[PDB]
């Protein structure tokens, strides 16, 4: 769920 | 007490712990409990701690935490540290740790008072001794069995549905954060003692789930429902599908218990959300919650525009104690955060609304199918 970092 | 026509003021109880804003999830991690202590202070500088009882929660115990986590990840989650993490890089992946879900100092004890005021929370509702209990440190709605998610470890709301079906033969939880419940709905998808009602952005999106052609399984089946949204949702298209849904099913399940996900981050302007919610839009669901009278456990989850949470869980608490507040914030220790305007209630952006009114109606019309099947 972060846009900035991973796949979340 | 046949008098008894399901209005008055209700009562409210409230629990925080002034330990919860000093845990810290890393350097540029969106979530930050800090926004806990924000809405606390907040709320008691307009006083409504007048009109409340407080409560500080018990540290939930790895064994309460059992009833729903298997054994080997709360193990888990009790020894790992920023210090030994190194002997466990098979076992931080394993359970999902390290990444969304980073390690950090106190991870554990944070958990354990996100998840004892939602129990504790649970208790005193099962013992009739509240109307409504709140917690805002909880409602990590990802976790799940064995794995962390979406910033959750423990799923303090599966723990404390657990205890009110100890004394509830039909609960119902509804969650707003703009995330489908993906850990509770799993939780409860092949039982017909919990309902599971989310709505949530859906599509391109985390964590991939909530179509609103899942419907639970078994004798669950019709006791899952998804409202699938798309960017920009407003305060006037959310509002005219959630006290319909809401209303048919509260007739269609008839629950004696409720549990709201108040997750904030379908606020307009959130960091991670795509909504256009304001505070007044999102409050007006713990609204026509509480109209319903029944005993209600009101908690937090999402939300990573912190001064928009803040302003967003105070409102939500004076709206539970049926307390009007001024729109002019009072000093507080944070006062800073609320410029430029220094005002309580938030404007929507000019993002445009991809949910037309079509669209809204007629996922409503499949859902409003859907709670026909209920016997
Ligand atoms: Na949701
Ligand atoms: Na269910
Ligand atoms: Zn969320």
């Amino acid at each position: 769920x972060n846009p900035k970092q991973x796949w979340g | 007490a046949a008098y008894s026509q399901g209005g008055g003021k209700k009562k409210v109880c409230y629990y925080y712990d002034g330990d919860i804003g000093n845990y810290y999830y890393g350097q540029g991690h969106p979530m930050k409990p800090h926004r806990i202590r924000m809405t606390h202070n907040l709320l008691l500088n307009y006083g409504l701690y007048r009109k409340m009882e407080i409560y500080r929660p018990h540290k939930a115990t790895a064994e309460e935490m059992t009833k729903y986590h298997s054994d080997e990840y709360i193990k888990f989650l009790r020894s790992i540290r920023p210090d030994n993490m190194s002997e466990y890089s098979k076992q931080m992946q394993r359970f999902n740790v390290g990444e969304d879900c980073p390690v950090f100092d106190g991870l554990f004890e944070f958990c354990q008072l996100s998840t004892g005021g939602s129990v504790a929370g649970a208790v005193k509702l099962n013992r009739q001794q509240t109307d409504m209990a709140v917690n805002w440190a909880g409602g990590l709605h990802h976790a799940k069995k064995s794995e962390a998610s979406g910033f959750c470890y423990v799923n303090d709301i599966v723990l404390a549905i657990l205890e009110l079906l100890k004394y509830h033969q039909r609960v119902l939880y509804i969650d707003i954060d703009i995330h489908h419940g993906d850990g509770v709905e799993e939780a409860f998808y092949t039982t017909d003692r919990v309902m599971t009602v989310s709505f949530h952005k859906y599509g391109e999106y985390f964590p991939g789930t909530g179509d609103l052609r899942d419907i639970g399984a078994g004798k669950g089946k019709y006791y899952a429902v998804n409202f699938p949204m798309r960017d920009g949702i407003d305060d006037e298209s959310y509002g005219q599908i959630f006290k319909p849904i809401i209303s048919k099913v509260m007739e269609m399940y008839q629950p004696s218990a409720v549990v709201l996900q108040c997750g904030a981050d379908s606020l307009s302007g959130d960091r991670l959300g795509c909504f256009n919610l304001t505070v007044k839009g999102h409050a007006k669901c713990v609204e026509v919650v509480k109209t319903f009278n029944l005993p209600l456990l009101m908690l937090g989850g999402g939300g990573y525009t912190i001064r928009n949470v803040a302003r967003c869980w105070t409102y939500e608490t004076a709206v539970a104690l049926d307390c009007e507040i001024p729109n002019e914030l009072p000093y507080n220790d944070y006062f800073e955060y609320f410029g430029p305007d220094f005002k309580l209630h938030i404007s929507p952006s000019n993002m445009t609304n991809q949910n037309t009114p079509e669209y809204m109606e007629k996922i409503k019309q499949r859902l409003f199918e859907n709670l026909r099947m209920l016997p």
